[PDB]
């Protein structure tokens, strides 16, 4: 169906990120993030029955973990930290990430927590399992320049590769 | 052990043969030299920089830093990375 | 420790140790370029280097010459030594206005 297809598409781009860590534990995450600068994040499978993926991110207090929720074909941050209306929904978990990452990059959010209750997620640079493809490292670089890839002096085959992963992280 | 790679404006690059085999299209073709007649020098130098960045950081033991790509050569080097399959 | 460089002449990619001597570099160019170290001269920036010093004693760090951004070095090969001439690479074209 529309759900089933969009679901598998979500994991397929998750495999393209290079910062997906699959079956990882919290203690393995806490270790791999103990030395990273504040804001470094990774995505891994969740050890809870009702959750698939989970964000592990470093803060000045140390590594912490946030779960990602799936309900009727929509990804969103765990609904137990805030009212659902303040937690934006998404199709791809990567689009979820790219949104919360780009917000901090735009200085619309900072490393300090707001006092008015809204969701606070400080994300800077990802933590890669392996060096990505040079091709993918431009797809990222190009996407940080423009979102109108079909108006570029490129062969059509190259643009279709860009259209598979449109995010900036 | 070493391989020499030639660009369009003739710039010669010598890298470790292991560094060059990350590119899939080069691996199939292996004199110990290869001329790339479409890829200019400013693009050819960065692909070799990616080769080292790939070999050193294949393991996640060291924190993988970001690969800096200036937007001007991004268009060109994407076409080159598709040529070399890396 | 590791310090990644680019020997460029009229370009060689390699890595080295921060404790390696500058003479140890002239031995690596002898392997591929097939020229003796006595017929070799190095020139970081515009300055020659003593073969007894190390790369760190000449101003090379793992933070300055990472593999993704390797600090480059120059070489000048009859009677007298040649002059150090390195040709820059091509100029990247103008940015398409959409990406500007
Ligand atoms: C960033 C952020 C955080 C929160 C609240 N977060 C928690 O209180 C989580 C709860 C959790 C624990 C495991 C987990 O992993 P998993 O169950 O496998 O998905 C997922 C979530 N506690 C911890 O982090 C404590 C911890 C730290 C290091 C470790 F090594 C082990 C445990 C709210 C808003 C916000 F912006």
């Amino acid at each position: 169906s529309m759900q089933a297809a969009r679901l598998a598409k979500a994991l397929r781009e998750l495999g393209q990120t290079g910062w997906y860590w699959g079956s990882m534990t919290v203690n393995e995450a806490k270790e791999k993030l103990k030395e990273a600068p504040e804001g470094t994040f990774l995505i891994r499978d969740s050890s809870h029955s009702d959750y698939l993926l989970t964000i592990s991110v470093k803060t000045s207090a140390g590594p912490t973990n946030l779960r990602i929720e799936y309900q009727d074909g929509k990804f969103r941050l765990d609904s137990i930290i805030c009212v659902k209306s303040k937690l934006k929904q998404f199709d791809s978990v990567v689009h979820l990430i790219d949104y919360y990452v780009q917000m901090c990059k735009d200085k619309r959010t900072g490393p300090e927590a707001p006092r008015n209750g809204t969701v606070h997620l400080y994300l800077t640079k990802p933590l890669y399992t392996s060096a990505p493809s040079l091709q993918h490292l431009c797809r990222l670089t190009i996407n940080k320049c423009t979102g109108a890839i079909w108006g570029l002096p490129l062969p059509t085959r190259l643009k279709d590769y860009l259209e598979e992963y449109k995010f900036q992280v | 052990m070493y391989v020499k790679l030639i660009s369009s404006d003739g710039h010669e690059f010598i890298v470790k043969r292991e560094h060059a085999l990350t590119s899939g299209t080069i691996k199939a073709m292996l004199t110990n030299e290869v001329n790339f007649r479409e890829i200019p020098s400013h693009v050819l130098s960065k692909v070799c920089m990616y080769f080292t960045y790939k070999v050193r950081y294949t393991n996640s033991s060291t924190e993988i830093p970001e690969f800096p790509i200036a937007p001007e050569i991004a268009l060109e080097l994407l076409m080159a990375a598709n040529f070399l399959d890396c | 420790m590791d310090v990644f460089l680019m020997i460029r002449r009229h370009t060689i990619f390699t890595d080295a140790k921060e404790s390696s001597t500058v003479f140890e570099l002239k031995r690596i160019v002898e392997g591929i370029l097939k020229r003796p170290p006595d017929e070799q001269r190095l020139y970081k920036d515009d300055q020659l280097l003593d073969d007894g010093k190390t790369l760190g004693e000449c101003g090379f760090t793992s933070q300055t010459a990472r593999p993704q951004a390797p600090a480059t070095v120059g070489l000048a090969f009859d009677d007298t030594f040649e002059a150090l001439c390195i040709e820059p690479f091509s100029s990247p074209p103008e940015l398409p206005d959409v990406m500007k």
